[PDB]
DNA sequence: TGCGAAATTCCATGACA
DNA sequence: ATTGTCATGGAATTTCGCA
DNA sequence: TGCGAAATTCCATGACA
DNA sequence: ATTGTCATGGAATTTCGCA
């Protein structure tokens, strides 16, 4: 107000241009802009002008900053109104992000056989044989992939299955998504007392278990082809699935899992042959040659307007199962440190510590 | 001649009638003749109903070239060679009352039973939890002639469970007075 | 047989290079090539060899291939195995394309307001007054929407809701995709009474509605936003939502709804006035110029791996609702005409013509 | 002077009681001064809840800077009147027993009245379902003033649907004696 | 005739079962 | 017989205020 | 030393609730 | 406290068979 009544009697304020009439008209200081005749409110009131104009469809920035033009003019209104919309709750939760997320990682095939275990269920299927899931444990250096058919993706199951898979060898990390199977203590004693490290994915990102989740594709695909024009009889299937799959070449590898895994084919259909003249000695010498010099893709290159997330930054969790018409983000929280590019731990919206995907993420957008 | 490898004999036995547990009389051996790795499966009875069933799981990981053992019935039925003969894998039997296998063969057999026995008494009736726990014992057990142990023959790498700690594989004087109970 | 004869004594066969020593062994004739000895089959046994090879786990060209090289050789070894690839029905109906559709296409805005709507249905919501669905009518020209609740996705709601939207303006065309509620032959029979082109979408392909989906987007979004923290009564919503989005500026036409459909605001909130001093045939002058210069945008780059429908083309159309374990494509069929560059017209998998979007297409592969 | 434009001032009122039509008695007429385009809402009585009810319907389309109506109780109560204080609508009445609105206005309010009647005989209790198509031929009536029909003056467009074909908006010799026995 | 800053435009991103 | 769309907010670009 | 063709590699595309 | 993956079939590229 005082600010306003310096500007009728000509006196200049920085942030008001000087080459424009400002005058009294009806009470309220007014300017003749180029687009028309403005009212110039004080700044007490533009707080509220901002929020009158953003609430009435909640828009963004210029969708706001159109309908208080039509009406006023101030100096750096776009200032005030993203001030605003940092403000608003109701979007900084309901809004999409416009910024993607940085590029994957490709994270290093493990170098031995057991290493790493990536274990995932598929299902529900079609009852067969009174089962309806199936347990997929693909071992991550070779892709030899063992099936399991279950009645349910209970810890109980994945037990039974893996005392029989561990028969053969222990891996040294089991990775499973988080699915109540893998995260109840009665799976984390079974793991530690067979010296197994449970490893798992961040929530809501079965990108994560992809080596499995790829193998899903294939068994699924496989198992639909052999049973085109019959009954869903899966259960007898999964042997033979399993055996073709881990027979089968990768052309990118040129190798398929059994050989990764044991230096040279059974007795399946088709068994190469070119080691046998080599002694079993000279063959795993070979093989170890072989699984150091296996193709290894690189991070794609990032898309022109992704983000990186910063130890501090506000960032948003996505909300895991939204109901109908309610947020689909969790409320601001901040990065608290970055275990990788694509990985984070958050101070929770509960206020726990909890480590995210930033597939799961979105950075609060206005800072 | 072309040198020994993996999956080119599988050796088979039935070991039993043991003592019942959870419903299993009978353990299906399976060795491999190159590497001597061992896969333990308990049936509940030595038929070809039972070997077809658990062969199916195994050689669904792997199919050998040929599977040798004696002229057991289960063994030597019409259904087991339908059943060899539908995967290309060839039958080979020792002659009758002469059983012979390989000397690696012939002591692998001779550590299974012995090391089923160790573990037998004290609880006779609990032994099927503990067969994942002997297969890798056995599979991880140093061979003297190989300087390796059947895993690292047939993964060539080394085992996330090396078994340094061997078993006396003998009865100790407090498990034979409990053996000879039973 | 004959041919393979001919080729021990030394004697030239187009097909098999001469600088190699083709000798017999064990009753079959051999090879020597740098990749080890091979056994070269006759010609009537090579495509039982291919089948056996693909049948393993139903692979693709050079997995299949790795296979038979593993034994075989012959010339043109795969020449023969995508001629099995293209008759085994099984991959043909069960494998995922990798060709992408061609770019989309823009579509003109309708020239005037009553143009052309787009219709569809919002829901099911949360119970609200009894009503779970909302009616969304999109004038195409304009964006303006209008909102009705209804109980269903029925016809005899969508006739009650648009007799009351006609007492303003009777539209020329009424788009809408192929639910229930618009396919009826009652409504067919209430749009011929009042002289209105029902146009239809093709199956499956919500793109084809996207000016509606996209109001629906905005509607949704706006009543998450006035809905937080409070139950989700959305009834009394949709008069407050349908006023605050037809108000709603477009930052990139720089205009509302509103103000594309009357040429001035009315009293709400923030009304523009620029048209104050104009009479209302100049201002609907103004606005008849405004309605002609309005942003259009354009087809997009096509994606460097993209297919364009043609004439006579073996393709395949989408399985809508695909069962658990069953291919995700139709048998292939036959394109009769190419209505656009993203639309044609099959011979159905009945027998039947079908109009559908190369979105739900993918090409036959191997021809 | 600023020209006039629509949304400047909607005349309202009530045209009833009328015979019942799928429930409703009433119908409250809508005309906006400067285009003269009309809207049509049949309500149940003449009050202000029937009137909020149908107003909030047009007022999610368009809001009137002034709503002019005759000193009716629907439209002088306090409700209606903090009804149109909380949209920012001015209330403007015309003196009591001198109804006075705008030649444009009276004469639409006219063919309103006549056009109703002209199709109340034969069927005076199917009026509801006519609604939508009075208001088509109202806001497609050419004006001889203007030149232009209300539809054309508020959407700058013409219509699909034009009426060439004028009703004689009198009563035939036949609808005359039909009327007289209701 | 050019600078710094504000204002406007651009446009990738994502969601409409 | 048919066809994507557009709010969003950082970034890129243009325009403004002043000289 | 270079051509036509076959063979191999490349890699965008899409799907793993 | 963790991280996408890889079969696929046209196209691009390299290698082969021959001279
Ligand atoms: C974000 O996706 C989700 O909401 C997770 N959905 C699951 C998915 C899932 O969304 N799979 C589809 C999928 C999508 C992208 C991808 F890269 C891989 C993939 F498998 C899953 O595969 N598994 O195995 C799950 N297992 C669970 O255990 C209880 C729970 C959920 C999933
Ligand atoms: C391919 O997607 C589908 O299967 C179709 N789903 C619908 C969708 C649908 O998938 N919507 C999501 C969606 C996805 C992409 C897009 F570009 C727009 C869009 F709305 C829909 O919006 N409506 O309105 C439907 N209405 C129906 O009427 C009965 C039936 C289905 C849908
Ligand atoms: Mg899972
Ligand atoms: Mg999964
Ligand atoms: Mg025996
Ligand atoms: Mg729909
Ligand atoms: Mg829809
Ligand atoms: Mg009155
Ligand atoms: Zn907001
Ligand atoms: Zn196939």
């Amino acid at each position: 107000d005082a600010e306003l009544d310096q500007l009728l009697q000509g006196h200049y304020i920085k942030g008001y241009p000087k080459q424009y009439t400002y005058f009294l008209e009806d009470g309220k200081v007014k300017v003749s802009r180029p687009e028309g005749v403005k009212i110039i409110p004080p700044q007490s009131d533009r707080q509220k002008i901002v929020l009158q104009a953003h609430n009435l469809a909640h828009t963004g920035r210029e969708a706001t900053l159109l309908k208080i033009a039509n009406l006023y003019w101030w100096p750096n209104m776009r200032k005030d109104v993203v001030k605003q919309l940092g403000r608003c709750q109701q979007c900084l939760i309901t809004n999409a992000s416009n910024k993607a997320s940085g590029p994957i990682l490709r994270p290093d095939r493990p170098q031995k056989p057991f290493d790493k275990f990536f274990i995932d269920y598929i299902g529900p299927l079609p009852p067969s044989q009174g089962y309806l899931y199936v347990l997929v444990v693909v071992d991550g250096m070779t892709g030899f992939t063992w099936l399991y058919p279950t009645k349910a993706p209970s810890t109980s199951a994945t037990v039974k299955s893996l005392n029989v898979l561990t028969s053969i060898a222990i891996p040294k990390v089991i990775h499973s998504d988080q699915g109540a199977a893998f995260t109840s203590s009665t799976f984390a004693e079974w793991a530690k007392e067979r010296g197994i490290h449970l490893e798992f994915s961040t929530p809501y990102h079965p990108q994560s278990s992809g080596k499995v989740e790829r193998k899903n594709s294939d068994i699924k695909r496989l198992l639909t082809k052999l049973l085109v024009g019959r009954p869903t009889k899966w259960y007898d299937l999964l042997p033979v699935v399993q055996l073709a799959l881990n027979n089968t070449y990768s052309p990118v590898l040129k190798y398929t899992p059994h050989q990764l895994l044991f230096g040279i084919d059974s007795n399946t259909p088709f068994a190469n042959q070119d080691t046998l003249d080599l002694t079993r000695e000279e063959e795993l010498s070979l093989l170890q040659e072989i699984r150091t010099s296996l193709y290894h893709p690189s991070t794609p290159p990032a898309s022109s307007r992704s983000w990186s997330p910063v130890v501090g930054q506000l960032v948003q969790e996505r909300v895991a199962r939204p109901a109908s018409l309610r947020p689909r983000w969790h409320k601001p929280s901040t990065v608290l440190k970055v275990l990788n590019p694509r990985t984070v731990v958050i101070l929770d919206h509960l206020g726990n510590n909890r480590t995210v995907s930033i597939d799961n993420l979105k950075p609060t957008s206005h800072q | 001649d072309r040198p020994q490898k993996p999956f080119d004999k599988f050796f088979i036995d039935y070991i039993g009638p043991l003592p019942p547990s959870q419903g299993y009389l009978y353990v299906l051996v399976v060795v491999d003749g190159m590497t001597g790795f061992t896969w333990l499966y308990p049936t509940k009875a030595p038929s070809t109903s039972a070997t077809v069933k658990s062969l199916n799981v195994l050689t669904s990981i792997a199919i050998p070239k040929v599977i040798h053992s004696d002229q057991g019935a289960a063994f030597t039925s019409s259904t087991f060679a339908e059943w060899a003969k539908e995967r290309g894998i060839h039958l080979e039997f020792s002659t009758p009352y002469h059983p012979q296998s390989s000397g690696k063969v012939e002591r692998k057999n001779s550590d299974i039973k012995r090391l089923l026995t160790k573990l037998l008494v004290g609880r006779p009736t609990k032994w099927y939890d503990l067969l994942p726990v002997v297969q890798l014992a056995l599979n991880n057990t140093y061979s003297p002639v190989l300087k390796y142990t059947p895993h690292q023959l047939l993964f060539g790498i080394d085992s996330n469970t090396p078994f340094a700690n061997q078993d006396t594989l003998d009865l100790t004087r407090e498990e034979e007075l409990s053996l000879l109970q039973e």
